[PDB]
């Protein structure tokens, strides 16, 4: 009787010896505004954690949440497990002390965490635009469900995985003006592309190795919108023409990352037993789709009830009594308290490791009972 | 069947440069094949609103690709066609303005492009940079009217 | 040479540009404990074994180490391998301790030294036969298998 | 050329160490003058494909 | 290079992604396209499929799309690898003496020790944290205006 | 003792000759043969 | 001749967020009989 | 057709063999570039490879 209550009260991430630290700044942030945050992080680790951290190797401009100029990441390797004794010198504590020491930094999103093994245990979610709406209609429906995340527990911090919209510079070219001036739209496009984005030309030989040859404008002349007015184009008659003569300009909004899922535009959204009521929480024409861990887990006692029925038949054949078997399978709940109690005394939950030693001990108590009830 | 296809493919790319022209333009394709349909899925519109082209375009743009990627499905064939931006020239119209289909093709191909044009604030930057915006040159046309104004 | 002037003057590419041997892109930079560095982010193919791939990288890097320029050493930041070897080598230890304990534990209960030598030879035989069974069934030795044996 | 005729000194451990490869031979170098070509008005693309 | 998310999506992501049909044992597909100008399409196959055959089929469907991509994408070179997701290990190269900057070390790594590691068996993808050299030319708009060039 | 920057490598026939083990293959064949014969004659020193 | 009597794929356009094709082709009324061959003029500045 | 050793050996050979990464069970790689205009790259795989 007591066992039943005990087996419903219990609900192993190793230190791996190493962890990461991801950094991300609000969209539109320059490279050195990120180098400063990376420097803060490396200084904090290599000073405040002087006793654990061996090296950092912070790399700027790279990220697991996509690439970019604002994003950044910092690996970090710890000293040997035998040199970091305690419960406060493990990764599970370092990457709580640091992350709680990294809410101080303004305009940043700095977390130190630890990986598992295989594939967080949350609910990965998708928002497929199945009608043909557009980007604003989905962006408007992405926060309409996000704003409805009140209620309260595997919910908690539930946010998107993309990047919010950013200003973009739109430069509009008038074909009739270009033709009247005699300039060529190909010249316009290639001048703009080569000067502001770079242009791979061909190869050259450098110490016997084949390398590329690029063309681009010197950084001093492509930093502000006012630099547009320094670039000219040869017209047909042989005269230079500034871009102001055939172009306008205006600031508008656009998106840095665009995501698709199964070929349709989407937006991803990154006690309890995985939100079954996440689905029914609905705008025009949008859909739901679980992926990663959510799609896997979704798609026990059935194979456990057949194992207890076969052992009775296995015992019946051994003893030939149709009641003798009962005794053998009566000490199954007797040797199952040792694990439950112990597990519900240190907080070891119900890992595959504790669920497999259960079966070992109820398969050994049977050994114990049979070798005496045989003699008896 | 996997090994059969692999050793047909790597035997074909010995004779792929012999084809005169279609070595490009999505030519030679090697893929396993059955011969008869598993199933035909019709799509009709009760309330007279859509026609042949509208129905076939819906099932080409919105359910063709999902079905073609379902588990166990092989070669999906459509009994219709997706929409295109058809342009019906008029020989007694371009002859009055001394024009040609070559001129039509060139004008369309020049006024319906997607041009990639860099970004301002891009690396390697100068000390004191605070911007990182992108630059939007011309984009593709989306509607019949925009195509009409070329 | 770009062009020739009216009088016969010449315009070279260096007159209008600034040639320099830079990088292909400047988006990404790395620093190791403050000082400048570079590095390789090696991933792992699908199905490969993670322990004998790291050994291959380490034995390849030993082959191109003598020819490094003056004062250029490699370091090994984040690297997920040594934990695996230590953990496996950890489980094995406890298993070998248990044989001594039983050879003593049973010795304690039966005080004849002659008769306590049978289980001490029985348990290693079955332990070693299990590995051979795994090598016939196509398994590997991992955390789960070693814990199943302990 | 150093490793060969350097190991030959040992004819009791190594015999017939040959290079297995062709040797440098003369070639007819021709150079087009960019300055001269440009002036007279001939394009390098046509020079090359002639 | 020099393309934003909308351009990259329209001209590359959808064109590649409308051809990924009829691939065996596929669960889902998801793609990104960001303003750096880079596409990233991932196709996840069921547990227990043959990874190299899956790659062969994906490659077969991709070679039908190459004629449709822009010259600037093709020149750069597209790639198809069956790598995992998380870094197996990262090596680093520092200069103790202080003779070389980041650019010099990145060049040394890329030119002398990136290809030999990518050919080692079991290595699916290699990310280089830096950039290799390239004869970089920095133009001057004032000089180009002065000499009437473009 | 070649000039710096010059390395060497074995290819073709000599590559495999280097990378793999003949005495270890028959050594265990001797003990396996010995054990088989000891099982046969039900004694030691008969295998010798 | 090709663009008039067979149709030509020029490039793509964006329709409701999906990439479609663009074709030029002659109107059906002028692509029916052989006699329609003399309806099409090709520019020299005059047309022939 | 036309190219010599150097022209073949750095416009074709180096480009082709900088893209030979991610092939399973590879032992080594070698190539020749001769003045007739032919290149010849040979890849040797581990015994037992399909």
């Amino acid at each position: 009787v007591g066992m039943a209550y005990l087996f419903v009260r219990l609900p192993p991430d190793e230190d791996q010896g190493v962890f990461m630290t991801m950094v991300q700044l609000p969209a539109g942030a320059t490279q050195e505004r990120t180098q400063k945050v990376l420097n803060e992080v490396t200084h904090y680790y290599l000073t405040k954690e002087k006793n654990n951290v061996e090296s950092v190797f912070a790399v700027n401009g790279f990220g697991f949440a996509g690439r970019g100029q604002n994003t950044g990441i910092a690996f970090v390797s710890l000293k040997d497990w035998a040199d970091r004794p305690g419960e406060e010198n493990k990764v599970e504590a370092i990457t709580m002390r640091a992350t709680r020491a990294f809410s101080q930094i303004k305009d940043a999103m700095v977390f130190a965490f630890n990986l598992p093994a295989i594939v967080a245990t949350g609910f990965d979610f998708e928002l497929i635009d199945q009608a043909g709406l557009g980007h604003e209609k989905l962006t408007q429906a992405r926060n309409q469900l996000l704003a409805e995340a009140a209620k309260h527990d595997m919910l908690t911090s539930v946010r998107p995985n993309g990047l919010e919209d950013t200003p973009q510079f739109k430069i509009d070219i008038d074909q009739e003006k270009a033709q009247a001036l005699g300039v060529s739209i190909n010249d316009i496009n290639t001048t703009l592309g080569a000067a502001w984005g770079g242009s791979y030309v061909n190869d050259f030989i450098d110490r016997g190795r084949v390398k590329k040859v690029y063309v681009m404008s010197e950084a001093k002349y492509r930093m502000l919108p006012d630099d547009i007015g320094d670039w000219y184009v040869r017209a047909a008659d042989g005269q230079m023409v500034p871009f102001s003569a055939f172009s306008s300009s205006r600031w508008e909004y656009g998106s840095p990352r665009l995501e698709r899922y199964n070929g349709l535009p989407s937006m991803e959204i990154l006690e309890a037993m995985e939100l079954m009521e996440q689905l029914a929480s609905l705008p025009t024409g949008v859909g739901y789709d679980w992926t990663g861990m959510s799609y896997q887990e979704r798609l026990a006692p059935s194979l456990y009830a057949i194992s207890l029925i076969v052992v009775f038949l296995c015992l019946a054949a051994l003893y030939e009594s149709w009641s003798i078997p009962f005794s053998v399978m009566l000490v199954v709940p007797l040797g199952v308290i040792g694990a439950l109690l112990a597990a519900t005394f240190r907080g070891l939950t119900n890992d595959v490791y504790f669920q497999v030693g259960l079966l070992t001990t109820i398969g050994l108590s049977a050994k114990n009972a049979i070798l005496i009830v045989e003699f008896a | 069947a996997d090994i059969a296809q692999v050793q047909v493919q790597n035997k074909l790319q010995l004779a792929m440069p012999l084809l005169p022209q279609e070595v490009q333009q999505q030519g030679v394709s090697v893929e396993k094949s059955s011969s008869s349909f598993l199933m035909v899925v019709g799509v009709i519109n009760t309330d007279g609103t859509m026609t042949q082209e509208d129905i076939s375009d819906y099932v080409a743009a919105n359910m063709k690709d999902a079905i073609s990627r379902t588990s166990g499905v092989g070669d999906v064939q459509l009994f219709g066609s997706q929409y295109a931006m058809r342009i019906w020239m008029n020989p007694n119209e371009l002859n009055k303005f001394q024009l040609t289909p070559v001129d039509v093709i060139t004008a369309i191909k020049a006024q319906n492009a997607q041009v990639a044009a860099g970004q301002l604030g891009g690396t390697p930057p100068v000390k004191g940079q605070q911007l990182n915006a992108s630059i939007i040159a011309q984009t593709r046309l989306t509607s019949t009217e925009e195509f009409g104004k070329i | 040479l770009l062009k020739v002037n009216q009088d016969g003057s010449r315009v070279l590419l260096r007159d209008v540009a600034k040639i320099e041997l830079g990088g292909e892109n400047y988006d990404i930079i790395a620093e190791f404990n403050g000082q400048p560095a570079s590095g390789l982010g090696i991933k792992l193919a699908t199905g490969a074994n993670a322990l004998d791939t790291a050994a291959a990288i380490r034995a390849e890097l030993a082959k191109m180490e003598p020819f490094f320029p003056s004062g250029l050493k490699i370091v090994y930041p984040y690297d997920t391998t040594p934990f695996v070897k230590i953990s496996i080598h950890e489980v094995v230890k406890t298993l070998v301790e248990a044989i001594i304990l039983v050879f003593l534990v049973m010795y304690l209960f039966l005080q004849n030294f002659r008769a306590t030598l049978i289980p001490t030879i029985a348990v290693p035989v079955v332990l070693l036969g299990t590995f051979a069974v795994l090598a016939a069934f196509g398994f590997s030795i991992n955390t789960l298998t070693m814990f199943g044996m302990v | 050329n150093q490793l060969l005729a350097e190991a030959a000194k040992h004819p009791d451990m190594l015999t017939s160490v040959r290079p297995n490869g062709l040797e440098d031979t003369p070639q007819f170098k021709i150079d087009i003058d960019q300055e001269k070509a440009q002036a007279l008005g001939v394009s390098i693309n046509d020079i090359n494909t002639t | 290079p020099g393309a934003d998310a909308k351009t990259v999506q329209d001209t590359v992501t959808q064109v590649i992604e409308q051809n990924m049909n009829g691939i065996d044992n596929l669960m889902y597909m998801s793609s990104n396209s960001d303003s750096t100008g880079t596409v990233q399409i991932t196709l996840t196959f069921e547990s227990g499929t043959d990874a190299d055959i899956a790659q062969v089929q994906v490659q077969n469907k991709l070679q039908l799309a190459m004629p449709l991509l822009p010259q600037e994408v093709q020149q750069q070179g597209v790639s198809v690898e069956k790598s995992s997701s998380s870094f197996l290990m990262v090596v680093g190269v520092i200069n103790t003496d202080g003779t070389m900057t980041q650019e010099d070390i990145s060049d040394y790594v890329a030119a002398n020790m990136k290809d030999a590691i990518s050919r080692t068996s079991g290595v699916g993808d290699v990310q280089l944290f830096g950039s290799q050299y390239a004869m970089r030319i920095w133009m001057n708009p004032n000089e180009l205006n002065k000499f009437q060039l473009t | 003792k070649l000039p710096t920057g010059v390395g060497y490598d074995w290819t073709g026939m000599s590559y495999q000759e280097r990378l793999s083990q003949a005495p270890s293959l028959y050594a265990i064949s001797l003990i396996v043969v010995f054990l088989c014969l000891a099982a046969l004659y039900e004694s030691w020193s008969i295998p010798f």
